[PDB]
């Protein structure tokens, strides 16, 4: 019942290849990066669906109005 | 951080005692089921935006690049050979969902790049730990507000317990009305 | 993938049975014994027997014991304790009323569940 | 295991071989095509592409896979031998057990 | 016997045990210890094929950096120096990669079935057209350690933490 | 009352007998360990070689305790122990099953999860369509149209992974079982034949005596339950091994040979060039 | 006997344990103890106090099964009812008869 | 789970409703049959197999429920034997 | 003969009338135990065993909800599928 | 010299794999009685499978004794106990009829 | 050897037979056959199990409501 790992490949035929470290040459890909004010409205939009989704714990409702 | 100290107790008497649970009670549990699953979600979604704004363009192009993103398949060779693949050969590699084209977006934006490590990761595991437990936490004070507003035996208990009773005498104060009003006792 | 290992002595196996041999040869090393004072019963055809010749090694590794040749045979009492109540059982005088109602042992008694 | 691993791996080779095949033979201008233009806005393209991915996200793969649908899938399974079984009728909750005046 | 090796094993013990003697250390000896990996390259690729670094090629670099000529000059002496190492490293047999486990250069595609021209049983790449006396540096470059043993992935949970 | 969820549990002798086991372990001190060490160095080469050792060690150790126990320390538990089968599945068979998880899980996992993205194992894959299908489609095979029966898909294609991590649960649970019923089978037969005997005796009382001896009898009657119960106890522990090897480490073989390093004294670094 | 070897009969007592009284003073110790930190619901303390039995409470009391399991409200044995025709009929009217 | 549940019932709904069909129409030619002699099996044999046949069991113990009510009703018998059936409603 | 089908009575009448049958057999007891002259402590060590049953099956009569109609419920009826009308996940809701 | 075999038992656990074995070999173990053997055998609704000769082979030495019943007497003083200690009415149960869910 | 989804590579880049060999027949025969082929065998054998038993459903209960009357 059921396989074995003489009947299947092993880790290293799977994950064969081992490490290689590319660099590449600087032509000034990253500079000049624009949309300086994103992160304040990702953090305002962020806070926004925080607020909508906001329920404060209201116990009055359990007061004994019987 | 105070309903869900009453909620324990609700919902052991609600397992005990769900044969006497109504429609409604029924769909304010569905909801708070709703507002968990799409938590997980916003949580996802919370820690993708926020370990961006920490990530050089080496990181996100980790995840855009095919040369990267076919590390576990593709022998690296196949890409130092200039003309294996082809362009639109390797654009076909490229992922193609809504993080990915948020990452390509992203590489022309400014952030506040770090070493990727636990910094990077703390930045978006805070906000998205927060909005999950934030969630869930207005998820259960909603599904408490909506329970005391019921007319049913969940929402006297509830309000028994919000009273600040004890459990074992709400249960007692809610069956003695069960056994009259809902069971007709002898 | 072709290491090419020497074969190693200590994997091979030329020491186990030679070991056990040893040991089996100290064990009737001390099953020498005396003229004087030796007598065996052998079988009805005059051959030994396979216990006989082999109880005084057994016994000179009894005198060599410290605490089980003081101990081991205080179960055996209790053989002849055995020996004597079976004869009793055999022929007990019991009353036919409570062994018609209260069978030991007997089957299909509800009492018991069968 | 069986003696039939053989074919199967030949049958499998077979499929896989000629989808290479096709493949080549097509040549390019796949990207051209509505195929490939509508899998690029393909969730399951996404799913089934990020799945091999590195860091982790073979593992994340299957577990969305299990979370979402592999619980349904499991529930099927333990169904196939209940479609054909006879089942009483649902008692159906009159929905008027459970209501209560506050006080 | 089956992990250690026999030439960098007194430099192990001069490396290792050198607080039971007290004689001082020389670091080329602890240097010995990358004997237990393999040989680091590094490919520079190009418009073709990638290339082998050498220190005959850095030579040649650093000198061209050094003359502080023109980029029409310089880039024409750095692809001469390029394609000189090319066509050495072709008759050399390639480079060191692609014979080193776990790393390779592929083959060119196969042609599967009917795709197959008779005899060309390949499909050679694009950039085979190119001519060889276009071969530019990419600007791209590819370090290999080929750290067999030493590779801080193979180190542990714990070598790491300590 | 209702809260009330009352639960039976059963308790007997388990304290004292359990500590004795461990006490003993250093009188053996690990006897066990020279054979071990030569079936792992056998069967695998690893840094963590050691850390399966060990629990190997432990777990062989334990049994061969339980046995002496089971055979000459005859108190309470140490008699039913080998007679019972949860012992048998539990108490030895579940910790030899989930050491080489224990000790391999990283790598074991990775596989398992990879194997989710099923896909044909080509030798020497020098093939450039199998890579655009192994990332644009995932798969070698054609996956066009199996999304609309995922649901069963995920869970078949986890048991696609584990299905060669399988057999080595069914020789765990065989050999348990093979352990249990030989201990059972062979001590009620031996008693039965023991008690017919003693019928046979007691009621023709010429042959109520000593008949072979005091000591001959039991002399051979532990010869032979000693020699029995080893020989099983080995084949328990050497055919685990075997099929620990055939089962579950065959997957990490990964032999690198030796490539000799040229510069040793001088390294190309990313400020060579740039 | 020989199955008398093959016994554990070395038991003490019955350990008897309710659960629920556990259950309940389990859950009265994690309120007392995030009332007494003051901790916040974003704490892992507070996660791990509440978030597991609210999640299992809410799947137990939001789980609408239209059956209940196999060998509870179905796949079950029962013995085959008297037909209306036949040999059960006759016999029913012959013990209507007898009784009457 | 897909297709079985959303695919195949528009599919096997005729071959189902004419099984159906066929089970009503043979529970009915069976059950006139027994009212005419006077619920003897003796004659009506060839419809008592296709009765068996066609119809399943889980069926046919509702029909010999709602036979079993007719016969109370119409005065053949009083207090139908109804020891294990579905008590529902 | 027999078969193996569905069940009789409803998985709610089937608890209704199992804590009735409990209620008889622990009527019995307390009556038994009044004629006997016991007082309320000796009565309870009587019919504890009767109460304690008549509590459990109680506690199954409240512990079942029975089913809400609703889409979901009526298809899987008319796939005659057992299904939770309740469950975003099916057997991954447990872990979510 | 600074050793966690005689300073830090938690680095020496965290270091060693064959220290996790024997936790994780309690924590199944356990886990196993929980899913199975928890509520089938050891919950008052599941223990008189003890009583059973097939399942339950001389768990009382001898076969189980129904005339003595030890386990209904043992568990009624305990449940009495219960009750003293909770001052609850025996007969209150009696006084309950539950409605049924009808249509 | 005979390992599970594996297959070893000839110098032609081709799959060598282990068992049997099918790359005789031209690339439209092949093509027809494996169009339609997928990676998965026992999920459509489960799957027609399931509509068999689908097919051949029980509907006694929505009898026993009216549904068919
Ligand atoms: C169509 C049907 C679905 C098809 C399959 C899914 C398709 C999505 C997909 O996965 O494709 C890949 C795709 C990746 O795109 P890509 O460009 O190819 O990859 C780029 C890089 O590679 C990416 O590089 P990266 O590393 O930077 O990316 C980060 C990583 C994410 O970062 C991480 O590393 C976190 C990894 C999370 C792992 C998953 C959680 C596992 C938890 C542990 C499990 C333990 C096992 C439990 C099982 C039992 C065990 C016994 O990204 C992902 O892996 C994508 C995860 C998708 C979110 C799934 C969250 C699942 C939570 C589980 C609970 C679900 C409850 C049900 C929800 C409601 C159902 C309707 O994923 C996405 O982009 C989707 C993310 C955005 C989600 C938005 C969803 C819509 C929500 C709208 C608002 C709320 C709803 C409003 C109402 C709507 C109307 C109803
Ligand atoms: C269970 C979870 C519960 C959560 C509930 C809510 C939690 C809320 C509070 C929790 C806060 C975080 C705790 C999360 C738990 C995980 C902790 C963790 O994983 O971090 C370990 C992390 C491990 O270090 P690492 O990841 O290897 O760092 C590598 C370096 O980045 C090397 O890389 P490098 O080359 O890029 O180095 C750059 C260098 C300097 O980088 C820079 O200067 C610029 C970098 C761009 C900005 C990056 C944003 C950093 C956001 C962190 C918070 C900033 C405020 C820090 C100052 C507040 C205290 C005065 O270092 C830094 O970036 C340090 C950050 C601060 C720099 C100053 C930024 C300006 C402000 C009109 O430990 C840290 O480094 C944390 C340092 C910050 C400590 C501040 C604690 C504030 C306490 C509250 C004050 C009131
Ligand atoms: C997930 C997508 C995000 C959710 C969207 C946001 C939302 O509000 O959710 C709406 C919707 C309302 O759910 P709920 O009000 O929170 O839960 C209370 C009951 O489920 C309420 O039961 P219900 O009858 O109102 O369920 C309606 C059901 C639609 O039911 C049908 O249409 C069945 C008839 C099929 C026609 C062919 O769901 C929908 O209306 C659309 C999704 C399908 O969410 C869902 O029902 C989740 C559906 C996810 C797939 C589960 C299976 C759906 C189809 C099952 C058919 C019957 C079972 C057959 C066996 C095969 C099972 C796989
Ligand atoms: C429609 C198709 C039309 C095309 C049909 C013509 C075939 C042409 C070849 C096309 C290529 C192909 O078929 O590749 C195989 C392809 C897939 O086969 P595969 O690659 O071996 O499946 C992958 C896995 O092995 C199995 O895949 P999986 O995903 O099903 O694996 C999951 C499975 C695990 O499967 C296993 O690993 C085996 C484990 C043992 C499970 C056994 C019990 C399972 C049952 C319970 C479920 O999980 C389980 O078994 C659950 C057990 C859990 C137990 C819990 C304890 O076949 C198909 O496309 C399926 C449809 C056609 C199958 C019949 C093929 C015809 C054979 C006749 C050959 C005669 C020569 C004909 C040529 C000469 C003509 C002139
Ligand atoms: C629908 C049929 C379901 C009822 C029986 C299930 C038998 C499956 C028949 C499908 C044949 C395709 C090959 C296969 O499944 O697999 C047939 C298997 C071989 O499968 P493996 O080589 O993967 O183990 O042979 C058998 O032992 C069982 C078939 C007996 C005939
Ligand atoms: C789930 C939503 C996926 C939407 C989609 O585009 O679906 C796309 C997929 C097909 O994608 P592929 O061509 O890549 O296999 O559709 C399916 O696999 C079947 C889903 C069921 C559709 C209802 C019938
Ligand atoms: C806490 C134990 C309370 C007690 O007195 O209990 C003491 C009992 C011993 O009582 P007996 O000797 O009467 O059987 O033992 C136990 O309950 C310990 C159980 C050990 C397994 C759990 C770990
Ligand atoms: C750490 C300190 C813990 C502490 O102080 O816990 C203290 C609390 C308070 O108990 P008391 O207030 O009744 O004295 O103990 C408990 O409530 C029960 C703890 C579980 C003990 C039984 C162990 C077996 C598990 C079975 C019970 C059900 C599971 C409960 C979840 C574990
Ligand atoms: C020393 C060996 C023994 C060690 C045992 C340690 C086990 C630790 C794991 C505890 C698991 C917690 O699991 C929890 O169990 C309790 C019962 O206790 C279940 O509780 C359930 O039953 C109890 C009573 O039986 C009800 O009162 C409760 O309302 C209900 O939810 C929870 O639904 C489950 O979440
Ligand atoms: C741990 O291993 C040691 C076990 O060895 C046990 C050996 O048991 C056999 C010993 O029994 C014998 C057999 C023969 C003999 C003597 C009868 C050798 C023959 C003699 C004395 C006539 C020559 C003595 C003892």
């Amino acid at each position: 019942m059921g396989g074995k790992a003489s009947e299947a490949v092993t880790i290293a035929f799977r994950f064969p290849h081992r490490t290689t470290f590319l660099v590449k040459q600087n032509v000034g890909q990253k500079l000049n990066k624009g949309h300086q004010t994103f992160w304040q409205l990702v953090a305002g939009g962020w806070l926004f669906f925080l607020l909508i989704n906001r329920t404060s714990f209201k116990p009055k409702l359990a007061a004994p109005k019987v | 951080t105070h309903a869900e100290l009453h909620l324990f107790d609700l919902d052991e008497f609600m397992q005990t005692y769900k044969r006497l649970q109504t429609r409604q009670d029924w769909l304010i549990e569905n909801k708070c089921k709703k507002s968990r699953l799409f938590s997980y979600v916003a949580a996802v979604i919370a820690f993708t935006v926020g370990k961006s704004a920490t990530m050089s363009d080496e990181a996100i192009l980790a995840k855009i690049d095919p040369y990267v993103t076919s590390e576990v398949r593709v022998q690296r060779g196949a890409w130092w050979r200039s003309g294996y693949f082809t362009k639109e050969e390797v654009e076909m590699m490229t992922p193609k969902g809504p993080i990915a084209r948020y990452y390509k977006f992203l590489l022309g934006v400014r952030r506040f790049p770090l070493k990727h490590g636990a910094l990077s990761w703390a930045c978006g595991f805070v906000p998205a730990w927060l909005t999950f437990t934030s969630l869930n936490h207005w998820a259960q004070n909603r599904r408490l507000n909506r329970y005391l507003t019921q007319e049913s035996v969940f929402g006297e208990m509830a309000r028994e317990l919000v009273r600040g009773k004890t459990a074992d005498e709400a249960t007692t104060s809610v069956m003695a009305r069960v056994e009259k009003e809902i069971l007709g006792v002898h | 993938a072709a290491p090419a290992e020497k074969p190693d002595p200590a994997l091979d196996a030329t020491k186990a049975l030679p070991k056990a041999l040893e040991e089996v040869e100290f064990f009737q090393s001390y099953a020498v014994r005396r003229k004087t004072g030796f007598h065996l019963f052998n079988r009805a055809t005059g051959s030994p027997t396979i216990v006989g010749p082999m109880f005084y090694n057994l016994y000179n590794f009894v005198r060599i014991g410290r605490v089980s040749k003081y101990v081991c045979w205080l179960s055996l009492p209790l053989v002849f304790q055995r020996m004597w109540m079976k004869n009793r059982a055999t022929g007990m005088e019991y009353d036919i009323d409570l062994e018609n109602y209260a069978p030991f042992e007997a089957k299909k008694n509800p009492m018991h569940g069968h | 295991s069986s003696p039939l691993v053989p074919v199967w791996n030949d049958l499998r080779a077979l499929q896989v071989f000629t989808s290479q095949e096709y493949m080549q033979k097509r040549g390019p201008g796949f990207t051209n095509t509505l195929e490939y233009k509508l899998s690029c806005l393909n969730p399951v393209k996404w799913y089934d592409m990020m799945k091999v991915m590195p860091g982790g996200k073979a593992f994340v793969g299957t577990a969305l896979g299990l979370a979402l649908f592999g619980g349904w899938g499991v529930e099927f399974v333990k169904n196939i031998s209940v479609m054909t079984k006879e089942k009483p009728p649902i008692d159906w909750n009159n929905e008027k057990l459970g209501h209560l005046t506050r006080s | 016997h089956r992990l250690m090796l026999d030439e960098v094993t007194e430099s192990y013990k001069e490396i290792f045990y050198s607080h039971y003697t007290g004689q001082l250390r020389d670091v080329r000896k602890c240097a010995h210890l990358r004997l237990y990996d393999g040989t680091s390259t590094v490919l520079l690729l190009t418009n073709k094929e990638p290339v082998e670094l050498t220190s005959e090629l850095l030579q040649k670099w650093n000198a061209i950096k050094a003359a502080k000529l023109s980029p029409e000059e310089e880039k024409k002496a750095r692809n001469e120096a390029l394609i000189e190492a090319y066509k050495e490293q072709e008759l050399h047999g390639g480079p060191h990669v692609k014979h080193m486990q776990g790393y390779g250069i592929p083959a060119d595609t196969p042609l599967l079935g009917e795709n197959a021209k008779g005899d060309q049983y390949t499909q050679p790449p694009e950039s085979a057209s190119i001519p060889l006396e276009q071969l530019e540096w990419t600007g791209d470059t590819v370090f290999i350690p080929a750290e067999y043993r030493t590779e801080m992935e193979d180190w542990g949970r714990e070598l790491t933490k300590l | 009352m209702l809260n009330s969820n009352i639960y039976i549990i059963i308790y007997g002798g388990i304290i004292m007998y359990s500590i004795m086991i461990i006490i003993q372990m250093f009188l053996y001190n690990f006897s066990n360990k020279i054979y071990i060490e030569v079936e792992i160095n056998k069967y695998i080469l690893s840094k963590n070689n050691i850390d399966i050792y060990w629990i190997i060690c432990n777990c062989t150790i334990i049994i061969i305790i339980t046995t002496l126990n089971h055979i000459i320390n005859k108190i309470g538990i140490y008699n039913m122990i080998e007679y019972n089968i949860c012992y048998w599945l539990i108490g030895t068979g579940l910790g030899l099953y989930i050491s080489p998880f224990i000790v391999f899980g990283y790598k074991f996992f990775v596989y398992i999860m990879d194997l989710n993205n099923y896909s044909l194992n080509i030798y020497h894959n020098n093939n450039k369509m199998n890579d655009i299908q192994q990332i644009y489609n995932g798969t070698n095979y054609n996956d066009t149209m199996i999304f609309f029966i995922k649901d069963i898909n995920n869970i078949f294609t986890i048991y696609r992974s584990i299905n060669f991590f399988m057999n080595w649960l069914y020789q765990m649970i065989y050999y348990g079982v093979r352990m249990w019923l030989v201990f059972v089978l062979h001590s009620f037969s031996l008693g039965s034949f023991g008690e017919l005997i003693t019928v046979i005796t007691d009621n023709n009382l010429i042959f109520n005596v000593f008949y072979i001896g005091l000591l001959g009898l039991g002399f051979i009657l532990y010869l032979i339950v000693i020699f029995y119960l080893g020989i099983q106890i080995y084949v328990y522990i050497s055919f685990s091994l075997s099929f620990l090897h055939s089962t579950i480490l065959l997957f990490l073989v990964n032999y690198i040979p030796h490539y000799n390093n040229k510069s040793i004294f001088n390294t190309f670094t990313n400020k060579s060039i740039y | 006997s020989p199955n008398e070897h093959l016994m554990f009969f070395d038991f003490s007592s019955w350990l008897l344990v309710d659960f629920g009284k556990r259950w309940e003073r389990w859950v009265s110790f994690k309120k007392s103890f995030l009332t007494t930190t003051r901790s916040p619901y974003w704490s892992p303390q507070f996660f791990l106090l509440t978030f597991f039995q609210l999640r299992n409470s809410n799947v137990k009391l939001c789980e609408n099964w239209n059956w209940a399991p196999k060998g509870d409200d179905f796949n079950l044995l029962h013995n085959s009812a008297a037909e209306p025709f036949g040999r059960d009929l006759k016999a029913h009217l012959e013990r209507e008869a007898g009784a009457k | 789970s897909l297709p079985t549940f959303f695919l195949a019932p528009p599919l096997t709904e005729p071959f189902r409703a004419r099984h159906r069909r066929k089970c009503i129409e043979k529970k009915d030619t069976f059950f006139q049959c027994l009212d005419k002699n006077k619920n003897e099996t003796e004659p009506c044999e060839v419809e008592a197999s296709g009765y068996s046949q066609e119809c399943p069991d889980s069926w046919r113990r509702y029909f010999n429920e709602q036979r079993w009510k007719a016969l109370e009703l119409k005065g053949e018998v009083k207090h139908a034997n109804l020891k294990n059936t579905q008590q529902h409603f | 003969s027999s078969y193996t089908g569905a069940a009789l009575a409803p998985k709610s009448e089937r608890l209704r009338l199992a804590f009735e049958e409990k209620q008889k057999d622990h009527q019995k007891c307390i009556e038994e135990a009044k004629g006997k002259g016991l007082k309320k402590d000796e009565l309870i060590d009587a019919c504890a065993w009767t109460h304690r049953k008549t509590i459990l099956a109680l506690k199954d009569w409240f512990a079942y909800r029975p089913p809400f109609q609703d889409r979901r419920s009526k298809w899987a009826e008319y796939c005659s599928i057992r299904h939770d009308s309740g469950s975003w996940l099916g057997w991954s809701q447990k872990f979510f | 010299v600074y050793t966690n075999w005689q300073s830090s038992y938690t680095r020496l656990f965290v270091s060693k794999p064959w220290m996790w074995h024997p936790l994780a070999w309690m924590t199944l173990s356990v886990g196993i009685w929980w899913k199975f053997g928890k509520e089938s055998l050891c919950n008052e609704r599941s223990f008189y499978i003890h009583t059973h000769p097939k399942w339950a082979p001389h768990k009382f030495h001898t076969v189980y004794n129904w005339s003595r019943d030890p386990i209904k007497w043992t568990l009624a003083e305990q449940y009495a106990s219960i009750i003293r200690n909770t001052n609850t009415d025996i007969e209150a149960v009696l006084k309950i009829k539950l409605p049924a869910n009808a249509n | 050897g005979e390992l599970s989804e594996y297959v070893e590579v000839n110098e032609k880049g081709m799959p060598k037979p282990q068992a049997l060999s099918l790359w005789n027949m031209p690339y439209a025969k092949r093509r027809a056959l494996t169009k339609f082929a997928r990676g998965v065998r026992w999920q459509f054998i489960v799957l027609f199990i399931a509509l068999y038993n689908f097919k051949n459903r029980d509907d006694s209960h929505l009898l026993r409501r009216g549904a068919y009357n």
